[PDB]
């Protein structure tokens, strides 16, 4: 090919390079979902800038800071939950499917990964889950109060994919069982020396610090087990929007977080235990004991923990100025990140390495891909053909293709 | 990431002679992505035991390029701190013990997290044919989670009767041919001196 160059209506020239399209195109036509539902992909999300409270690499005063400082007064915090990303379409029929997205396979709905892709190989537990959260749009007056016969959610899903669960196989717990046993005998040994007892070495600093290694090894293992719960059905699954993205004439980015919380919670978590409202709360970055709440709230969340917040500012699309401002901004829990930093990220002559982290491209990464979701979004509610949507789904998966720090 | 070596004649400090690692002096070296720390658990006249204890560093620098199994694990890491901390000891130069270093000493050796695609067949076609008695002893990724399976580690234990510096010359080449993914991440027939031509996986071993 060559070149692509995409126009949205949050920034007018979007660059995709030729070998991110090649290396989409190898990931788009191999192993992707009928391109006819494919309407919308997630974009990646920024973190914060690092903390530099003791033993801290992410807290929430920076993503506060983040939109305090770039004039955004109100964040809606949301709880992050153990799980993929996924979207979820659902039609009333397969008549709505054949004739508002052209899906010829009479499918009534879809459950796809951020790469084009089906959540589920059991197709059938794509259809149960559909269904299921069809009923409950029934039972609420969906359909009716939005006038529309389609919608298209954006969410967590949760456990982690079957793909996912395989990395805890092929690489999680490797690492996992190879630090415990060597740390645990690293520590006996010492200690047997301690009472037995280059350049010099002290027997009980090495003793102590292999001590604290073996700690943090045993926290890593700990953090990473609990992702372990395989879907033997669909009472294993739970899904909890946080968007709702798409009806019928409406893209709905006009709408606030709290609108899109409420809203979710009201017709699609009533009456049933698979599709879950998702806790949040709403700060002021300006006030200091709105702020202090939010901290509390979130060292509550990732007491166990969990992953911990995704920090989001009031409105869907907000600027300062001209210059468009991140939809959203990570803050990891303290625990959780041993799985991305790894097992011995705390300790001290490490978490100061790690403090200086440059996060310029990813952000940049993460507003391209936001943009291009919006735009697809836009073209087809506003009933553009394919290719004009099909455009811009591709492109937030070939900036997806552009090397960034995958601890980011 | 531990190498153990145990010597138990009566006087069993005199292992101490033949490494050059004073038993009351516990050290550490510096290497590449990391450091190694020498110290003895154990001196006494009637059982003397060294221990290597890499300590690699994880950010000396895909998700799993941090997060490895490379700072716990006997890798190609280990036969350079071995180089290094029990330098000449493979030159066969003993001096306060100079027969000791001479003749084959009755000698016990433990490598742990052997990571070996091979398995226990490779490590046993690598060892027994230089006059060990070899014992592995094998690793379950997680014990929460038998359906996981078997993890590649292994750790190995050597019994043999053997001159020290065929032992530490044994183990510097025979660990990073486990060693599958060196690559990812010193010269050869020095080291294998006396027994590598002999050997019958040596086309392997080079």
């Amino acid at each position: 090919l060559g070149k692509k160059i995409i126009t949205t209506r949050l920034m007018s020239s979007i660059t995709i390079h030729e070998e991110n399209s090649i290396a989409a195109l190898e990931v788009m036509s191999r192993f992707a979902a009928d391109p006819h539902w494919l309407i919308y992909l997630p974009p990646t999300m920024s973190p914060c800038e690092t903390s530099k409270k003791e033993g801290m690499l992410e807290h929430p005063i920076e993503a506060f800071e983040y939109f305090r400082t770039r004039g955004v007064g109100k964040v809606v915090c949301e709880q992050k939950h153990m799980g993929s990303r996924a979207v979820v379409i659902v039609c009333k029929d397969s008549q709505v499917a054949e004739k508002r997205f052209g899906v010829l396979d009479g499918t009534a709905g879809i459950c796809y990964t951020r790469t084009g892709r089906h959540f589920f190989d059991d197709m059938q537990l794509e259809a149960e889950l559909i269904d299921r959260v069809r009923k409950v749009l029934d039972k609420s007056g969906f359909w009716g109060d939005f006038n529309t016969d389609w919608v298209c959610l954006d969410c967590e899903l949760m456990p982690w994919s079957a793909k996912a669960q395989k990395l805890l196989e092929e690489q999680y717990s490797a690492v996992g069982i190879s630090g415990r046993v060597v740390l645990d005998e690293a520590v006996k040994l010492l200690k047997q020396a301690s009472l037995n007892k280059g350049k010099n070495a002290d027997i009980n600093e090495l003793l102590q610090r292999f001590t604290e290694r073996s700690e943090m090894m045993q926290k890593y293992v700990e953090a990473y087990r609990k992702y372990c719960w395989p879907v033997n059905s669909i009472d294993d699954l739970k899904l909890a929007p946080f968007h709702i993205l798409a009806t019928e004439g409406k893209v709905h980015s006009d709408k606030n977080h709290i609108w899109h919380m409420d809203t979710i919670a009201k017709y699609c978590t009533q009456d049933d235990s698979l599709i879950m409202a998702t806790n949040h709360i709403l700060v002021d970055v300006t006030d200091a004991e709105s702020v202090d709440k939010g901290i509390k709230w979130w060292e509550d969340l990732t007491a166990s923990g969990g992953e911990g917040m995704v920090v989001k500012p009031y409105d869907f699309i907000v600027k300062n100025g001209r210059e468009l401002l991140q939809p959203a901004v990570k803050c990891r829990g303290r625990e959780y990140l041993r799985i991305i930093y790894g097992p011995e990220y705390t300790m001290d002559e490490n978490i100061e390495r790690l403090r200086n982290r440059a996060v310029g491209k990813k952000r940049s990464l993460a507003l391209r891909e936001f943009s291009l979701g919006m735009e697809a979004l836009e073209r087809f509610v506003r009933n553009e053909p394919l290719y004009r949507v099909h455009e811009c789904v591709f492109g937030v998966l070939a900036l997806e293709s552009e090397p960034v720090d995958p601890r980011l | 990431m531990i190498l153990t070596i145990t010597y138990t004649q009566p006087p069993a400090t005199d292992l101490g002679y033949l490494l050059h690692k004073n038993p009351s002096r516990p050290q550490t070296f510096e290497l590449n992505h990391g450091k190694a720390h020498i110290f003895y658990p154990e001196a006494t006249s009637e059982r003397c035991t060294v221990a290597l204890l890499l300590d690699i560093d994880p950010i000396d620098l895909g998700l799993f390029d941090y997060v490895n199994d490379r700072p716990y694990v006997s890798s190609s890491f280990m036969s350079v701190a071995i180089s290094r901390v029990f330098g000449t000891a493979m030159s066969g130069k003993c001096k306060e013990k100079p027969e000791l270093a001479a003749i084959k000493l009755p000698l016990k050796a433990k490598i742990m997290m052997l990571p070996c695609k091979g398995g226990e067949e490779i490590i046993y076609r690598l060892f027994e044919p230089l006059g060990y008695k070899v014992d592995v002893e094998g690793y379950m990724l997680d014990e929460k989670f038998p359906e996981w399976g078997k993890s590649r580690y292994y750790t190995v234990s050597l019994e043999g009767e053997v001159r020290v510096r065929d032992l530490l010359n044994h183990i510097y080449v025979l660990i990073p041919v486990l060693d599958s993914e060196k690559h990812y991440w010193d010269k050869l027939f020095q080291h294998g001196e006396g027994w590598l031509v002999d050997h019958p996986e040596k086309e392997l071993i080079t």
